[PDB]
């Protein structure tokens, strides 16, 4: 059916990063774009933690994104050239926290084609022009100046479509107020095709062509052309004018050639290699990430080598020519995809795998514990300054935001005791690899509990000035406890509210005298336990407490409320003015007083005669209940809270009645919510007040801006409800159960257990039920290969003095993966490590090692086919595992006994094969698919005996799902082909063929004839077989926009609908729910048709283009577009509700029902 | 209370388009899942 | 309603806005339909600037209204194809 | 036909060679792998390779598609 797909987890890996003054002020907004979504942060850099200022979804992939400011422009407009031809230039207004489109320049057809410009987009330093170019034979320079109102004075772009001129790197040079220029590394590829022997293909060389665009002539011509024999992998441009020379540093293998367009010297700064680097010398040190951090006059250049160490470079050019660039390794840096170093302690390093680092500057940036390799520093033309892994003395990484990308493997189960299931995403590369197990519950960022289950847990602080709850009085009838609200709440004797008796209320109502409603009455209790306990009205205990800033109405049985008024000393003294309600007041609350008001305008108590009596708390009008919020049923509580204000009586039944909390009596409208008595009081959730209808279905009448709406929350089950304010979040809903508090964000705890190699396949043992995963870091030096290379380097450099000690230090400690980058090289070399993490503990209870050229292709620890139900693990290791080109020695399928019921990876024996057996499953024997050959062999511990082997497959076997005498296998060509594997007949005949050609990388059996496939282009297609050389019909199809790693048709959330959970390699996780409700599907289709007209996509490619970029979309409903329509503005929401012929609150209720349907 | 034809105060309508009071809607929600209009799916709506 | 001759520019559209006369008003500039005119026409050059100022980007009448691409043409995104103002050859 | 369509990428006739069409398809595949963010990430995180090294490999493979012609 139709699939209302919603992404539960956003993609964590940032596809691009920009920074600058994009917030319109001195707050340097930095936007990390994760593909279709971009999060911009312009918070305080002295906080040390990243806080995103805005988030924008464009429904498209940006081919090239940048952020540049005009001449005099304090706001850096972001220019994004997407796959579509609408290159969007938008000035970002942080007042609306959104980028208003100044222009949407149309260029051409959708997709980043070879001739579709916008693959490389840059801007001039004066903000006068923007150049967008394709891979080859297409370039454009749009003259976008500043208008009279500082608007986009855009023009038609000058075309620089030079034939077969591939631009390796293009950068707009800083020309100041003169005519600007742009340098592109053009390479004439026409001579390569002209020479049929490839002689001109070998003799071709790049040329940095700096083309100057005369704006007065309105024409761009190639001004300078510096040819380089070495190809330019990347280039960094020195800023001209007062910021330095107008030069560029083209990077190569241990050579950054800095030169300017004119009489300048080509200063070849050598990239400083590590002192006795254990990595091989084939990996030349090039500037993978470069960032020019500029001061008021000069500019330092932080660059990362092939090892990736952060090397700060000075500039002793002396305004004549490029002479010296003192590249000293200031700090050892981790595996980062990019690095941008702004000012005021901001240095955002986006990690390809692991944690992206935001750093604060400590030293001046030149604090290098390693050697310095200047451009004027001479050498022997064979190495550089031996700059080893230095300590981080220049700056400190103040934030390390862990990203799930690249999420290779996944294992989601509710094995652990948590409010939501733990999903372990195995991710990362090499030693910098971990499995992050995340469990929600629904913001379970931190775990904290109040001390016991007391009568009330309220902040009876030292005074009113104590904003943090240093002593929240969790006071019961037996005793009292003091809890610290810092997610470290426990029991202590520092509450001071005299809660040895039953303290019903204990909160700092006065300036320093906390009001405590207790059986003694109303007590003014100080920072210590000095409670002046005046009597309440009557000798009974304080049943209700309408506490305000000045007068606290302590109401006993019969509704008699004694007014503990504030004296001149700040204490609460019980005055003689007391009024009785209709019956016994159950619970009370007082609305907040104004700044000129002497006391509260309305304090309301919920009597037992189905009413809430509200009186003025001022001493001139005390004990005068005017407003009567008459409850519909017998009221269990009252809450008289601001936003005029609302005074509500909540009942034990399903009706709570709210009226106007004022001197005039309002209309008691009774709204509905779990068969429990209500405990409506003051709560905090997203800056809006609420009254908690305490029930099993814990609803909150949120009175946001004089309108109370009651609904439940998406947390775990409970019986009561209250507010929540701790170190995890500032305001939330605590569904209070019996010694439990379900968190509602009106966040998942993730623990990352490390792995030895890059993670390949996460499997579970049959007997242990524990994660026996296999990690394969192929095309790199292994752990055993790295130890052997370290010992070989020790034996090589021991021949000398101090060189033998340096050799021993290089053997003991190389460049680390988390410190200075992993020293690893080779093509056929491959690390394989089978780590058996426990079912509860992420630490590996077993380690199995393979050959140094062998990659663990698959992990499968289950019961053996030849043996009984004992877990025998079949682990395939492909030796000499080289990816590009096709080079592998062979697949050794090690059969392992899996000792301690799988907790010890004891390898029994192995069975070799020439091909790679990437699939090994049980088939009624065991089907092992070694490429195009699938053999049914006995799964013995010693050796396998094959019976029937079929080599009729096309390319390979990516993965086969078996549904009983039929297995559908994915291939590089076919998405899914179903062969009826009759193991009783010892044969396999293809009962279903394939017509759609797709390199499907995932498999999921939704039914006995439904097979899902996640293609290499990032399209999820669910194909059902036809009833009774015939293909299966693709019932559903969508394009997610990213390559989905795994997919499984299963109910991922707790209960709800049997959706399909898909995990992508970018860190995204989504649930596609098959909506069987045709009326709800038609309502969602009408809402999407309204939303596609109301809210346009910012990339220029529509949501239809995003969902049908590769293959056409079918049977999918866009819950992301439904969330965008919910996130639309108020007038646009009213227009969308008129277009869908409904209400905006009804559409929001339908979206909340779709979210709760899971 | 259209059958009783009494005084109308604090009006509230259920999901089956039955117009009554707020306390009458509470009594109907506590009594039955269906309203008194045509026994339609009111689902105990004691809402304003 | 079209002709095998009379190509327009096949030049990439810029800031010069298209402009329709009354004699062929309301039609699409490409397929000459009338269903959901969505995207404004840009005519890439001196097709607006200069002698052909406020003129038809079709047959040649006095151009009075903004020429629009229809949503059927922008379904295949023919709006990015370039200038549709006819140059006689 | 059109002169700009002949100047556009993908112009071909019956006189166009199969090896020339395969070279243009390989150049377009390298350009598409350079343009796609997810495909470049999948090609880069497959091995211990850098993004700039993968971009240099794609720029080399653009010429290598016309590298050994007929
Ligand atoms: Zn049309
Ligand atoms: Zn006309
Ligand atoms: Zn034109």
């Amino acid at each position: 059916m139709f699939l209302y797909n919603l992404t539960l987890q956003r993609a964590t890996g940032i596809s691009f990063a920009i920074h600058g003054n994009f917030s319109g002020t001195k707050q340097q907004e930095i936007v990390v774009s994760r593909g279709k979504i971009l999060e911009l942060l312009r918070p305080d850099p002295n906080t040390g933690k990243v806080h995103t200022l805005l988030t924008v979804e464009v429904f498209g992939v940006i081919r090239s994104l940048m952020a540049f400011r005009l001449t005099g422009g304090t706001k850096d407009y972001i220019v994004v050239g997407s796959d579509s031809g609408r290159i969007v230039i938008l000035e970002y207004q942080p007042s609306k926290n959104m980028f208003e489109k100044i222009h949407q320049e149309t260029f051409g057809k959708s997709g980043c084609r070879r001739i579709v410009p916008g693959q490389f987009l840059a801007v001039d330093p004066k903000g006068r022009a923007v150049m967008i170019s394709a891979i080859e034979k297409q370039k454009l320079v749009y003259i976008l100046n500043r208008d009279a109102a500082a608007r986009l004075t855009i023009s038609s772009p000058l075309e620089a479509h030079k034939a077969n001129t591939l631009v390796y790197h293009v950068v707009g040079v800083d020309v100041g107020f003169e005519n600007p220029m742009f340098a592109c590394l053009e390479m004439d590829y026409e001579e390569a095709d002209n020479d049929p022997t490839g002689e001109a293909a070998a003799n071709t060389q790049q040329t940095l062509t700096f083309y100057e665009l005369d704006l007065g002539l309105n024409h761009v011509v190639r001004k300078y052309s510096e040819p380089l024999e070495e190809h330019g992998n990347f280039l960094i441009t020195v800023p001209g004018g007062s910021d330095g020379p107008s030069g560029v540093l083209i990077c190569s293998e241990n050579y950054i050639t800095y030169k300017n367009f004119g009489d300048q010297p080509d200063i070849r700064c050598p990239i400083p290699r590590r002192r006795n680097d254990l990595d091989d010398p084939e990996r030349g040190m090039i500037f993978v990430c470069s960032a020019t951090h500029k001061t008021k006059s000069m500019f330092f250049f932080l660059a990362q080598t092939e090892q990736g160490d952060i090397f700060k470079i000075t500039l002793e050019t002396d305004e004549d020519m490029v002479t010296e660039i003192r590249l000293k390794y200031f700090d050892t840096v981790p595996v980062a995809a990019a690095m941008c170093v702004l000012k005021t302690g901001f240095l955002f390093v986006a990690s390809e795998f692991g944690n992206h680092y935001l750093y604060q500057i400590a030293h001046l940036g030149d604090d290098d514990e390693e050697p310095e390799f200047s451009s004027a520093m001479p050498l022997e033309e064979g190495d550089t300054f031996f700059f080893q892994p230095r300590p981080l003395k220049n700056l400190v990484l103040v934030d390390e935001l862990d990203s799930l990308s690249p999420i290779l493997f996944c294992q989601i189960a509710d094995l652990a005791n948590e409010d939501t299931p733990q999903l372990y995403v195995a991710c990362g590369r090499g030693p910098r690899s971990s499995l992050r197990v995340l469990r929600h519950g629904v913001s379970e960022m931190a775990v904290s509990e109040l001390p016991g289950n007391p009568n009330a847990v309220w902040t009876v602080r030292r005074h009113i000035e104590d904003e943090f709850d240093a002593y929240i009085i969790v006071s019961f009838v037996n005793a009292t406890l003091v809890l610290s609200i810092g997610e470290t709440v426990e029991e202590v004797t520092d509450s001071g509210f005299l809660g040895t008796t039953p303290t019903l209320s204990c909160s700092l109502l006065g300036d320093d005298a906390l009001v405590q409603v207790y059986p003694d009455g109303i007590r003014h209790i100080r920072a210590d336990k000095r409670v002046n306990e005046w009597k309440t009205p009557g000798k009974k205990t304080i049943v209700k407490c309408a506490v305000n800033q000045r007068q606290v109405v302590i109401a006993l049985t019969g509704g008699e409320l004694v007014y503990f008024e504030m004296d001149p000393s700040g204490q609460l003294n019980e005055y003689t003015e007391r009024k009785e309600m209709s019956a016994d007041v159950v619970c009370m609350s007082l609305a907040n007083v104004p700044p000129g008001e002497q006391r509260s305008r309305f304090l309301a108590v919920g009597l037992v005669d189905n009413t809430v009596r509200i009186i003025s708390l001022d001493p001139s009008d005390c004990l005068q209940p005017l407003s009567m919020q008459a409850l519909p049923a017998q009221p269990e509580s009252l809450c008289i809270v601001e936003m005029f204000l609302y005074l509500n009586i909540g009942l034990q039944n399903g009706v709570l009645l709210r009226t106007v909390l004022d001197p005039v009596t309002g209309d008691l409208s009774d709204t509905r919510t779990g068969s429990r008595p209500v405990k409506l009081f003051r709560v905090r959730m997203q800056g809006q007040e609420a009254v908690l209808a305490m029930s099993s279905r814990s609803w909150l009448s949120y009175s946001y801006q004089s309108r109370f709406h009651l609904t439940p929350l998406s947390y775990e089950t409970l019986e009561f409800a209250s507010g929540f304010a701790s170190e995890q979040c500032p305001e939330g809903i605590v569904a209070i159960s019996t010694n439990t508090l379900r968190i509602l964000a009106l966040v998942f705890n993730q623990v990352a257990f490390p792995l030895q190699y890059t993670p390949r396949k996460f499997v579970i043992h049959p007997e242990s039920n524990n994660l026996i995963i296999i990690e394969t870091d192929h095309n790199a030096y292994t752990e055993a290969t790295k130890a052997q290379r370290k010992q070989q380097m020790a034996e090589e450099m021991v021949e000398a003095e101090l060189a033998a000690e340096m050799a021993a230090a290089f053997l003991n400690e190389n460049l680390p993966e988390s410190i200075f980058g992993a020293p690893k090289a080779g093509n056929g070399q491959w690390a394989s490590v089978i780590r058996v993490m426990n079912p509860i503990q992420g630490n590996t209870l077993d380690l199995v090692q393979l050959e140094q050229n062998e990659a663990a292709f698959s992990v499968a620890v289950c019961r053996f086919s030849n043996t009984g139900e004992d877990w025998y693990v079949l682990v395939g290791v492909a030796k000499d595992l080289i990816l590009n080109p096709r080079s592998v020695a062979g697949g050794f399928v090690y059969t392992y006994k899996l000792v301690n019921n799988g907790e010890k990876l004891e390898f029994l024996h192995k069975t070799p094969v020439e091909e790679v057996p990437a699939a090994i499953a049980p088939f009624q024997r065991v089907l092992i698919g070694v490429g195009k050959l699938l053999r049914v062999y006995d799964l013995g511990k010693k050796k396998l005996l094959r019976k029937c082997e079929n080599k009729h497959i096309a390319n390979y076997i990516s993965g086969i799902q078996t549904i009983g005498h039929r297995v559908i296998v994915s291939d590089v060509q076919e998405s899914f082909i179903w062969v009826r594997y009759k193991r009783n007949e010892n044969q396999l005949i293809i009962f279903a063929d394939d017509t759609y050609p797709r390199w499907v990388t995932t498999a999921s059996l939704l039914d006995y004839d439904t097979v899902a496939g996640a293609d290499k282009f990032g399209n999820i297609c669910v194909v059902r077989l036809p009833p009774n050389s015939q293909k299966a019909e693709v019932i559903m199809n969508y394009h997610v926009g990213e390559t989905v790693l795994s997919l499984q048709k299963t109910t991922l959330i707790p209960g709800g609908s049997e959706s399909l959970v898909y995990t992508t390699l970018s860190g995204g996780i989504g649930i596609l729910v098959p909506f069987t409700s045709h009326e709800d599907h038609d309502f969602f289709q009408h809402v999407e048709m309204h939303l596609r007209s109301e809210h346009p996509p910012l990339c220029g490619r529509d949501h239809l283009s995003f969902r049908s970029y590769y293959f056409p979309v079918k049977n999918v409903i866009d819950g992301d577009l439904c969330e965008q329509f919910n996130s639309m503005e108020p007038n646009k929401q009213k227009n969308v509700s008129e277009e869908l012929d409904r209400t905006p609150p009804e559409v929001s209720k339908k979206l909340e029902d779709i979210r709760t349907r899971y | 209370c259209f059958i009783c034809r009494q005084s109308f105060q604090n009006p509230v309508v259920t999901k089956c388009r039955h117009y009554f009071c707020e306390s009458c809607a509470l009594q109907h929600f506590r009594t039955t899942p269906r309203c008194y209009v045509c026994d339609q799916q009111t689902n105990g709506v004691f809402n304003p | 309603k079209h002709h095998p001759d009379l190509i327009f520019c096949r030049k990439q559209a810029g800031v010069a806005i298209g402009r329709l006369c009354e004699k062929c008003d309301g039609k699409c500039v490409i397929c000459d339909s009338y269903v959901r005119p969505c995207t404004l026409v840009r005519i890439c050059d001196e097709c607006n600037y200069g002698s052909y100022q406020g003129r038809c980007v079709i047959c040649g009448g006095p151009g009075v209204s903004d020429a629009y691409y229809c949503k059927e043409c922008t379904i295949q995104e023919k709006d990015r194809d370039g200038c549709p103002k006819i140059v006689n050859l | 036909l059109e002169h700009l369509q002949s100047k556009y990428i993908g112009t071909g006739h019956a006189d166009t060679t199969k090896w020339e069409w395969l070279v243009n398809q390989h150049r377009d595949s390298y350009c598409s792998y350079m343009g796609h963010f997810d495909l470049l990430n999948y090609f880069a995180i497959a091995e211990n390779e850098s993004k700039a090294r993968v971009r240099f490999n794609l720029m080399e493979k653009m010429l290598q598609p016309c590298g050994p012609p007929a």
